[PDB]
Order: C-alpha cells, then sequence, then structure tokens
C-alpha cells in the first residue's frame, strides 16, 4: 503494497468521490484516509470550507487543492503539478505551511503559537477538543491538562475567571491558522 | 463536514 502518503476528501459529494476512489486506483500512488493524518500530504475539497480536514492539512503544510486538480491528471493520465490549483485565495496560510513544510530542515512542525503562553483548551469546546489541542500542537503551541498552568484559556468556561489568564474563543486559534498570523486576543474575548 |  500500500501506497504510505494519503490522499483525503473534505466538502466532497459522493459523485464526486467515487471519481476520485478511481482515479486513484487507476493511477495508483496513494491511499485513502477517512482524516488527515500523518501520512496525509494532499487534501482535496469540493467546496473550499473550513472543514477540520481542511484546518488541519493548513498545519501540516499539507497540498490544499480544488476537485480540478484530479479533472486534469485523469486527462492527462497522472499526478500534474499541484501549484495552479491549491486555494490561495480562501485560504492564504495554505501556500504558507505547504512552501515552509517543504524547505523544511528536519521534519515540519509549524513555528506559529511557539512565542505564546501554554493554553487550556476546555472539553466543552466545538470543535471538539481532541482535535483542537492537535491544532494547537502542529502549529507550535503548548497545551496544559489543567487551567492553573495556563496562561490562556480557550473554549466554553464556566468557572470563576481569572485575572491573570486571557479567557478567548475558538475562533482566535482557527483564524490565526487561515491567516498564518496570530490575530489580535482583544477581539476573540469569550464573555 | 461541519464548518468552523
Amino acid at each position: 503494497k500500500k501506497p504510505t502518503r494519503t490522499l483525503v476528501m473534505t466538502s466532497m459529494p459522493s459523485e464526486k468521490q467515487n471519481v476520485v476512489i478511481q482515479v486513484v486506483d487507476k493511477l495508483k500512488g496513494f491511499s485513502i484516509a477517512p482524516d488527515v493524518c500523518e501520512t496525509t500530504t494532499h487534501v482535496l475539497s469540493g467546496k473550499p470550507l473550513r472543514t477540520l480536514n481542511v484546518l488541519l492539512g493548513i498545519a501540516r503544510g499539507c497540498w490544499v487543492l480544488s476537485y480540478d486538480w484530479v479533472l486534469w491528471s485523469l486527462e492527462l493520465g497522472h499526478w500534474i503539478s499541484e501549484e495552479p490549483f491549491e486555494l490561495s485565495h480562501h485560504f492564504p496560510a495554505a501556500p504558507l505551511c505547504r512552501s515552509e513544510c517543504h524547505l523544511s530542515a528536519g521534519p515540519y512542525r509549524g513555528t506559529l503559537f511557539a512565542d505564546q503562553p501554554v493554553m487550556f483548551v476546555s472539553p466543552a469546546s466545538s470543535p471538539p477538543v481532541a482535535k483542537l489541542c492537535e491544532l494547537v500542537h502542529l502549529c507550535g503551541g503548548r497545551v496544559s491538562q489543567v487551567p492553573r498552568q495556563a496562561s490562556i484559556v480557550i473554549g466554553p468556561y464556566s468557572g470563576k475567571k481569572k485575572a491573570t489568564v486571557k479567557y478567548l474563543s475558538e475562533k482566535w486559534v482557527l483564524d490565526s491558522i487561515t491567516q498564518h498570523k496570530v490575530c489580535a486576543p482583544e477581539n476573540y474575548l469569550l464573555s | 463536514s461541519d464548518e468552523f
């Protein structure tokens, strides 16, 4: 055998899904994972939307392309160049992490949240906490299992608020990932 | 797949 790298599909109608599976079957060279993981190198969107799988792809520096790249890859009979079809306009961070991952010295880990405090992610947050903690780690940030260690809290938090802590929304994390820019914390405050 |  099975090709190691994996090709994931998001916002992808079923009629389009079968086409992809079948271009992978004829052209070989990939394995299809249901979710972006360690092996994923390419992510294909049917409709450019910010799904869990597009966020994660941006964190890993994967190619994030339009369904077009498959159509033409089929018409030609080989995996063509990815660059012409990656969704720069919708996710301006993708092209940055993509290039950054391919010129990486050692293995690739984002540096985005590296100069940030330790964050605690609440379990009752949406998206799910497991994937949203993963996002923060993949991007450079460090997460804590208990709030007392964290200087930043993320998501629904009922407990006594803390003056030495900034309590923010999830979209602060997500928007910083999409813009490849640590957004201003003062306009992502969760109250 | 939920958007975010």
